């Protein structure tokens, strides 16, 4: 068997435990047919695109417009520009809005 | 990355040598930034009538299913 | 490693550009029902020179706190909430015993660390003296397992590879030591 | 403003009205720059650099090639095209730049979680060499099969005696 | 491709036209249309008409032949059976 | 666009130019394989890659001797 | 006989790559020290009187994706990404303000606008032809529909 | 004022720490040709240029000066395109090659695992600028030596590339500050002294210089590549060579010479006591006393490229291509099957840290 | 079809080579002049110049004894493999791979032998190895590694058979016996 879905540091990525589930169950020799290894088919395919997990996203955004709600209030606060994850953003103490150093660690 | 250092030269020598080319190219090219940045929707509305002339599951579409289940479903509670 | 990912900061402001990134905050504290934890609070340095003394100390929670990971079975980070406030507990134990009875030697040893890119073979001479306190006043001795006891990098004598540039306080607190000790 | 999309329209705007043979050797090089820059900004890095050192090669060569081949044919011929033509053609183009119609896995953005469990951190070009060195090591070895007989072809095909 | 395209017929009416442009005693010119008494050309104005109808139908007579042409319809003939189309590049033929 | 072959006028007339475009249309798979590969943090997908790229570049090889020694053919006379 | 005139050339050289070296190795240096002192404007500048000696910190060079955690990690406990704290215990703001990136996983520009390199039969397929998307849009309403059982 | 002005000093540092970088490697560049002419005179038993500036030492000002105040040579004022993008591309490709150059450690403005594909990958592009020149060009000179020029890159490409994957492979990195701080205890000149040769005959073949000048032969294509540039592309073609002279020069000095590592790490101690570490005039000193390292061991290889051309005659490309072939690369490619056998042989495998 | 007894899933290739019956180097040695003889065979069949026999030139027939000499030894190698594979008759081979496993066995050593290839090598080892000898006329791949996927328990080894009482060999249980898998993961799960 070989390996698939190979991290870049040379072990097992995100997805390789749902593809090595869906190996185990379409050679277990207790199983009739397929049938039951059809979950570990779409459990794998979505850790790669996520696709349903998007296509839900798209429903809540689309709930969430036709019946007023704010996109700033009910979502997540984000930052767009690196050099402003300030200290005030992230809640220090003695926060300060000045920008962060991100030229050379 | 070089790509960054060559734009400047490229760009200058294009508009040097064809400037109604470059200005053409340019122009639409600014055209579409403002279409996306000012929500002008031109672009979205062109792919919006791809998909449905081509017989792809729209934005509607996928909607309208989803209005069709929760109708489906209220009823079956109700 | 430098490779762009999406689970951190990548290298420069155009690859969040292209990737049109969001760094993204999250408001809500941990539920009520799962009991606190004091987060451990020290920075890179810090953890680094103080690392085989949290492994000297919660080496029994350490392998308890992975051993449910792997019989977790998929469920790790769910089922291993209590395990691993024992982890942070014991760790933050050390630290705290550090800034108390070896704070000049802790903060000189990775005051070095912060001065020479975060390289152990750079910093012997400061890391000694902190092993010296802290097998005295805490019983902890650093341990490279799977080697020989004299085979120890830390403790070559005439190391191969040496830092180019000298910490000066290290060679400061050296010399104090070696006059006034080892006599 | 995503310059890359600019890039791409001025090379689109050169590969309709390319006459001779040099443009075209110029059209491939204005094609592995725009590739190699978005590869290093965006996913791969390692890959932005192996594309810069193989294909570089590849290009002088190609390029000297033109040096033994130019024919005078296509420097005193007539070409029509009509800039109308062109400009419509590139506006109609650049109106449907959606490769995938998967709307939600288009506009919907995702994160991945960070863990320490990777202590052992090389590159990705540590983690490739060892899987092609060892678990692949048949496709490298016929790859090396396949230079070796690039080289015997050549030799057969070019040298006249 | 690389193959002569050329019949009698146009062959001897681009021979007239080009003949016609000279300063000939007669515009009637056939096959049997003689050079020295039909046409009055002397040795010059003869070997500017061979020129002539040599740039016309990208052909170069030889010189033996050249100095011993008396009729248009030798020139017709010659024509017929010498011309090639020119080499094409690499790139015309198959592409 | 693209179902009207609009390809078929940015290809160049001379055969040295469709040699740039199936290098091009190759290209096109091997960033389609890096995509991918980087987006899951697949190194199988990267060792493809690597091999796309060491294979394009043996045929490219292979197709210019061809066009070479189709030069040389018609330069032939070789009087000198 | 060392001719010295020939020399000076060299010596101007020299202090070429000294200009280099003394300039990025100083104000690098200083620069990262500076934004190690505290959250703000006012502690990174200002130099208190019961503050010891300053020590400073040099640049990294052969990190690895840990360093880049450990960035992020010393940016959420003292507002930079080279921060110093030795405290055993985090601050409240610790707990809440992690950072989490979201991109999208679009293919690259030059492969969706390419003139040559977009065109394929497996893109023209995924471009114009609505087989493969009628398919893993059924997948998709299933999720929905099966939500009452 | 104040505080806007002290912390816009801030927000503009890293730009001047970038212009003094570029200011630092025009200036080695600008006297280099100052150097070569110095040097070249007095073992031809001349002075060089001595009259320009006091002791010649405005000579490069003057010449760049004097061609940045020539007329441009070309048929139309919108034919720029011709003359101008090959020396650009030229030029842009060996600056770009220095980001990765460490004037100490973690000193370099760009440091990644595969900088040294960085290295190899920039300078390949400056090889394709360099042939735009004979762009269907009517000058037969041009021509001529754009045919040359190739053959040349056919030569040294390979060998350049593999003698840097050898010292790579010792260090099994492709960091360039680690390959340096991987040569404390040793300096690769002794182990691979045969590699450094190599390396040296290879960039004399890379930089177009002589014994390998075959592209710019004044006594066989008047001027190369260069016959019709004048002015502002001459300029830059003659500002990217021996900005290649300079890069090439430091590399021997990290490939094989350790970088800025100091020649004696007795002195270097002595010389850092003096200065307190808790002051911003310690950095100042180890950046110039590293820095002085690399650049004096540098000089020597920019003394050496002009030693060469001053002591040997011209070798012919033809000759030049059976010389990396049949000889340069059989030798390269048995240490890269040498190398990895003996560290194998005594459990020496190398790794990253 | 007449299945025999697996003896090795993989056999290493000193283990091939040592189990090589005379008929085996018979078969080698035919290989060796086969191919020379051949060449004879076709210019007896029909002269390469002209109507009358020539003996080829001796550099034809260096060479084709070295190609002979090649496919000889693969031949062998093939006909003793398929007796470890069990696909031809090995009575002769089991007899002979039980008393050296057995003995080896009572040493408390490894019947694989110990390997410089660390437990994810030898698996990645035995994975580009095991059956590569179906495609031994087409390129070569031997087994030059000792892992431990041979196919093979090594409980079957730890029953007396028919005319195996006189080796009276005491065998240890198998968590004894010095690089083996199941005598190797004592402190931790992911290192031996
Ligand atoms: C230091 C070593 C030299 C020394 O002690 O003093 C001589 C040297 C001055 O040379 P000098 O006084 O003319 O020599 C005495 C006679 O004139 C010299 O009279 P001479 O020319 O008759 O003597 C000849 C002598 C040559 O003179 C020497 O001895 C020079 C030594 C050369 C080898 C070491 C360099 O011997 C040689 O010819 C040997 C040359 C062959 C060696 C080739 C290199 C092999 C490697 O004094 C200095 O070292 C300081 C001056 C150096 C320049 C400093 C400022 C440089 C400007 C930089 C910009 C600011
Ligand atoms: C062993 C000497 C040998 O190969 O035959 C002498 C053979 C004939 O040399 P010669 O003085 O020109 O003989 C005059 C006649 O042309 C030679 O006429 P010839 O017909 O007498 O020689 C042709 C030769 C055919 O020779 C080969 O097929 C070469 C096999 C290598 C593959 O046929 C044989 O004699 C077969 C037995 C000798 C080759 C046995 C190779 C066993 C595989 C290893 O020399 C070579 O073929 C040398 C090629 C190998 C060069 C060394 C490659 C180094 C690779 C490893 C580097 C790292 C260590
Ligand atoms: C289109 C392209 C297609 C591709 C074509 C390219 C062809 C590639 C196929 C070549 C083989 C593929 C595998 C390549 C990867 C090898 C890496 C590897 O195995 O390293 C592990 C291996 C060490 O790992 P290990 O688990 O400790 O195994 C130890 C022995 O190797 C194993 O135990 P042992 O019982 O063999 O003891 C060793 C000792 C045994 O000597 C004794 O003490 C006497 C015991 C009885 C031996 C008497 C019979 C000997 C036969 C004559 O002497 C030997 O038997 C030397 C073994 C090599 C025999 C000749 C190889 C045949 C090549 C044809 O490294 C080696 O030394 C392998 C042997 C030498 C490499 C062979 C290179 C062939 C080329
Ligand atoms: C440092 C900057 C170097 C480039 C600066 C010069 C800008 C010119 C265009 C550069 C590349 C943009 C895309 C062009 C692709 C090649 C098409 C071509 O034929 O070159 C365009 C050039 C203009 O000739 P023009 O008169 O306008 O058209 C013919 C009229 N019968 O016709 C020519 O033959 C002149 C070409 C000169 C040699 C250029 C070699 C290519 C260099 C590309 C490096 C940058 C990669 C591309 C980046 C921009 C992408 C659009
Ligand atoms: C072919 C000869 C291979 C036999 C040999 O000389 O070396 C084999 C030897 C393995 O034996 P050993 O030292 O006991 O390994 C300890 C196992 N724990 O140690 C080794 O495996 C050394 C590696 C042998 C490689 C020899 C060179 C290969 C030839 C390439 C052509
Ligand atoms: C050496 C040394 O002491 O360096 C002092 C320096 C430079 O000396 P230089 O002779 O120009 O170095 C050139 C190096 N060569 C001679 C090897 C080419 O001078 C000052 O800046 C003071
Ligand atoms: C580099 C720094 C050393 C300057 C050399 C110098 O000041 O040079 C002296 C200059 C140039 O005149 P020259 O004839 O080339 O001098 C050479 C003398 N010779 C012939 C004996 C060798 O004279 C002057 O003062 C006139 C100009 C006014 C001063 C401005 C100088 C240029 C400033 C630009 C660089 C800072
Ligand atoms: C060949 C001549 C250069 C040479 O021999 O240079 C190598 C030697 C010896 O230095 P090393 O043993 O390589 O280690 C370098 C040790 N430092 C860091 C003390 C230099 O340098 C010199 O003696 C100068
Ligand atoms: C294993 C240890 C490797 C050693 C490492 C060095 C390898 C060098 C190989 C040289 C071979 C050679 O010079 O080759 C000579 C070839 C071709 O000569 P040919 O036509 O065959 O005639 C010679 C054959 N004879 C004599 C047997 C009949 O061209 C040359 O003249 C190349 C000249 C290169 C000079 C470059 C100057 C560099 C200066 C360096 C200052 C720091
Ligand atoms: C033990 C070490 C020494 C062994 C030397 C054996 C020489 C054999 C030889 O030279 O073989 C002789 C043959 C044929 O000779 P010829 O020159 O064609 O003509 C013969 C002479 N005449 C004209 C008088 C008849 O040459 C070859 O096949 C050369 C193949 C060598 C390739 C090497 C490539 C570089 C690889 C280096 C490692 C990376």
């Amino acid at each position: 068997a070989p390996l698939q879905q190979v991290g870049r540091h040379g072990g097992p990525n995100k997805c390789f435990g749902e593809f090595q589930r869906v190996v185990e169950c379409m050679t277990n020799a207790k199983h009739d047919s397929y049938e039951p290894c059809n979950n570990l088919k779409n459990d794998y395919l979505e850790c790669r695109k996520h696709k349903v997990e998007r296509y839900k996203a798209f429903l809540m955004q689309k709930h969430a417009e036709e019946l007023g709600k704010d996109p700033e209030e009910i979502g997540a606060p984000f930052v767009r520009k690196r050099r402003f994850l300030t200290s005030k953003t992230l809640g220090l103490v003695d926060g300060d809005d000045y920008e962060i150093g991100v030229e050379k660690i | 990355p070089y790509l960054v250092a060559f734009r400047p030269a490229v760009l200058v020598f294009f508009f040097i040598r064809q400037p109604i080319g470059a200005g053409l190219l340019a122009g639409g090219f600014l055209f579409w930034q403002a279409d996306r940045h000012f929500n002008f929707g031109i672009r979205d509305n062109i792919h919006n009538f791809k998909q449905t002339i081509l017989g792809f599951p729209t934005q509607a579409s996928k909607w309208e299913t989803f209005k069709q289940v929760d109708a489906q479903k209220r009823a079956q509670l109700v | 490693s430098s490779t762009h990912t999406n689970d951190s900061l990548n290298s420069s402001n155009y690859v969040d550009k292209l990737k049109d990134t969001h760094f993204v905050f999250e408001n809500d504290k941990l539920p009520s029902e799962i009991p606190d934890v004091e987060e451990v609070g020290a920075t890179t340095a810090p953890l680094l020179s103080a690392a085989y003394f949290i492994g000297a100390k919660c080496q029994d929670y350490n392998d308890d706190f992975m051993l449910c990971q792997k019989e977790a079975k998929g469920n790790g980070p769910i089922d291993c909430l209590k395990e691993g406030r024992r982890v942070t507990r014991c760790a933050s134990g050390v630290l705290k015993d550090l800034n108390t009875h070896c704070s000049d030697e802790f903060r000189l040893h990775w005051q070095c660390l912060s001065f020479s890119n975060l390289e152990y073979k750079n910093c012997r001479k400061a890391e000694s003296l902190l092993n010296k306190c802290v097998f005295e006043k805490m019983n902890l001795v650093k341990k490279i397992p799977g080697i020989p006891e004299d085979r120890q990098i830390h403790l070559k004598q005439n190391p191969v590879l040496k830092p180019v540039a000298l910490h000066q306080d290290s060679e400061v607190a050296f010399k104090k030591a070696q006059n006034e000790n080892s006599i | 403003m995503n310059l890359e999309i600019l890039d791409l329209s001025i090379l689109g705007f050169y590969s309709l009205i390319s006459s001779n043979s040099f443009e075209s050797i110029a059209i491939l090089v204005a094609t592995i720059m725009p590739v190699i820059t978005e590869l290093w900004y965006n996913y791969s890095q390692l890959f932005a650099l192996l594309y810069t050192l193989i294909y570089v090669g590849a290009v002088v060569i190609l390029f000297v090639f033109i040096l033994s081949v130019i024919n005078e044919k296509e420097e005193y011929e007539y070409e029509y095209s009509g800039l109308f033509i062109l400009i419509l053609v590139l506006l109609l183009d650049d109106l449907d730049d959606n490769e995938s119609n998967d709307n939600d896995y288009n506009n919907v953005y995702i994160t991945d979680y960070a863990d320490w469990f990777n202590n052992y951190n090389e590159s990705d070009l540590s983690v490739i060499g060892n899987l092609l060195f060892t678990e692949y090591a048949l496709l490298l070895l016929i790859i090396s099969f396949i230079l070796l007989m690039s080289i015997i072809g050549l030799i057969l095909i070019v040298k006249k005696d | 491709q690389s193959a002569s395209t050329l019949t009698k017929e146009d062959v001897l009416t681009r021979s007239v036209s080009v003949l016609r442009g000279f300063e000939v005693k007669t515009k009637d010119i056939d096959l049997q249309t003689t050079f020295v008494q039909d046409l009055g050309m002397d040795s010059l104005d003869l070997n500017d008409a061979l020129v002539a109808l040599e740039e016309e139908f990208d052909v170069v007579f030889d010189d033996k032949t050249a100095n011993e042409i008396k009729t248009v319809g030798e020139v017709v003939d010659f024509v017929l059976a010498n011309y090639l189309p020119t080499e094409q590049s690499i790139n015309h033929t198959i592409r | 666009m693209d179902l009207i072959l609009l390809m078929l006028v940015a290809v160049g007339l001379n055969i040295i130019d469709i040699y740039i475009m199936i290098e091009i249309l190759i290209m096109g798979c091997t960033v389609n394989t890096i995509y991918s590969a980087s987006l899951d943090n697949d190194m199988i997908g990267l060792i493809y890659s690597l091999i796309q790229i060491i294979i394009a570049g043996v045929e490219s090889a292979i197709g210019l001797s061809i066009l070479v020694n189709y030069n040389r053919i018609r330069n032939s006379e070789e009087i000198e | 006989m060392i001719p010295f005139e020939a020399l000076i050339p060299y010596a101007i050289m020299f202090a070429g790559f000294c200009l280099g070296g003394g300039v990025m190795n100083s104000a690098i240096t200083a620069d990262i020290t500076k934004r190690a002192r505290g959250p703000n404007q006012e502690i990174k500048r200002n130099v208190g009187e019961d503050e010891g000696p300053r020590n400073y910190t040099k640049p990294r060079y052969n990190t690895d994706q840990w360093d880049k955690y450990f960035a992020v990690r010393d940016l959420r406990l003292t507002g930079s990404l080279r921060g110093q704290s030795d405290n055993a215990v985090a601050e409240e703001s610790f707990k809440t303000n992690s950072i989490q990136p979201y991109s999208n996983t679009r293919r690259p520009w030059v492969l969706r606008r390419h003139i040559i390199m977009k065109n394929s039969p497996t893109k023209w397929a995924r471009k114009y032809s609505s087989r493969r998307d009628e398919r893993e849009q059924e997948i998709k309403d299933d999720y929905i529909r099966g939500m009452g059982e | 004022m104040l505080n806007n002005l002290f912390d816009f000093i801030e927000y503009i540092e890293y730009w001047l720490i970038i212009v003094a970088f570029v200011a630092s490697v025009l200036i080695v560049v600008a006297y280099l040709t100052v150097a070569e002419r110095k040097t070249m005179g007095y073992m031809q038993r001349r002075l060089g240029p001595n009259a320009v500036g006091y002791y010649g030492v405005l000579m490069a000002v003057a010449d760049a000066l004097k061609l940045l105040s020539k007329e441009i040579v070309l048929p139309h004022n919108g034919d720029i395109i011709y003359v101008m993008s090959g020396p650009l591309i030229s030029l842009f490709s060996v600056l770009l090659s220095w980001a990765v150059i460490p004037f100490g450690p973690g000193l370099s403005l760009l440091d990644s695992e595969y900088s040294i594909i960085y290295l190899l990958a920039s300078g390949s592009i400056g090889v394709f600028g360099t042939v735009i020149v004979g762009w269907m060009s009517n000058s037969k000179y041009t021509v001529l030596a754009t045919v040359r020029t190739t053959a040349q890159l056919i030569s040294y490409e390979l060998v350049l590339t593999t003698v840097v994957f050898i010292i790579a492979l010792i260090v099994s990195s492709l960091n360039i500050n680690v390959i340096i701080e991987s040569q404390y205890n040793i300096w690769y000149i002794i182990p691979f002294f045969p590699l450094c040769l190599i390396f040296f005959i290879s960039a004399l073949a890379e930089t177009a210089r002589p014994p390998f000048d075959n592209v710019e032969a004044e006594s066989e294509l008047v001027s190369g590549h260069m016959t019709e540039l004048s002015a502002s592309p001459f300029v830059i073609f003659f500002l990217s060579e021996y900005c290649s002279m300079v890069l090439m020069s430091t590399l021997t000095a990290i490939f094989f010479f350790g970088g800025y590592l100091p020649f004696s790490n007795t002195i270097h101690h002595l010389i850092l006591n003096l200065f307190d570490q808790h002051s911003i005039y310690y950095f100042i000193i180890e950046g110039i006393l590293l820095s002085g390292y690399l650049a004096i061991k540098a000089n020597f290889f920019m003394f050496s490229f002009v030693w060469i051309r001053a002591a040997a005659p011209r070798l012919r490309y033809d000759l030049l291509i059976l010389f990396c072939w049949y000889v340069l690369l059989p030798i390269v490619f048995a240490i890269v099957v040498f190398a990895p056998g003996i560290l194998y042989c005594f459990d020496a495998l190398p790794v990253i840290i | 079809m007449e299945t025999y007894e697996l003896i090795d899933s993989d056999p290493k290739f000193s283990r091939v080579v040592r189990y090589f019956r005379p008929s085996d180097y018979l078969t080698w040695a035919l290989g060796t002049i086969g191919a020379p003889g051949l060449m004879v065979l076709f210019e007896k069949i029909e002269p390469a110049k002209g109507n009358t026999f020539k003996m080829p030139p001796p550099s034809i027939m260096r060479i084709a004894t070295t190609i002979g000499f090649f496919g000889g030894f693969y031949y062998a190698y093939t006909s003793s493999t398929k007796r470890f594979w069990g696909y031809s008759e090995n009575a002769k081979e089991v007899a002979k791979d039980r008393y050296e496993v057995k003995k080896a066995l009572s040493e408390k050593k490894s019947p694989y032998g110990s390997s410089l290839l660390n437990p994810y090598q030898q698996d990645m080892s035995a994975r580009n190895s095991t059956n590569s000898q179906l495609l031994l006329a087409i390129f070569p791949w031997f087994n030059v590694a000792n892992h431990q996927s041979h196919g093979i328990d090594l409980r079957k080894y730890y029953e007396v058979r028919d005319g195996e009482e006189n080796w009276n060999f005491t065998l240890p249980p198998l968590d004894q016996v010095k690089d083996l898998d199941v005598a190797q993961y004592k402190e931790y799960s992911n290192y031996p």
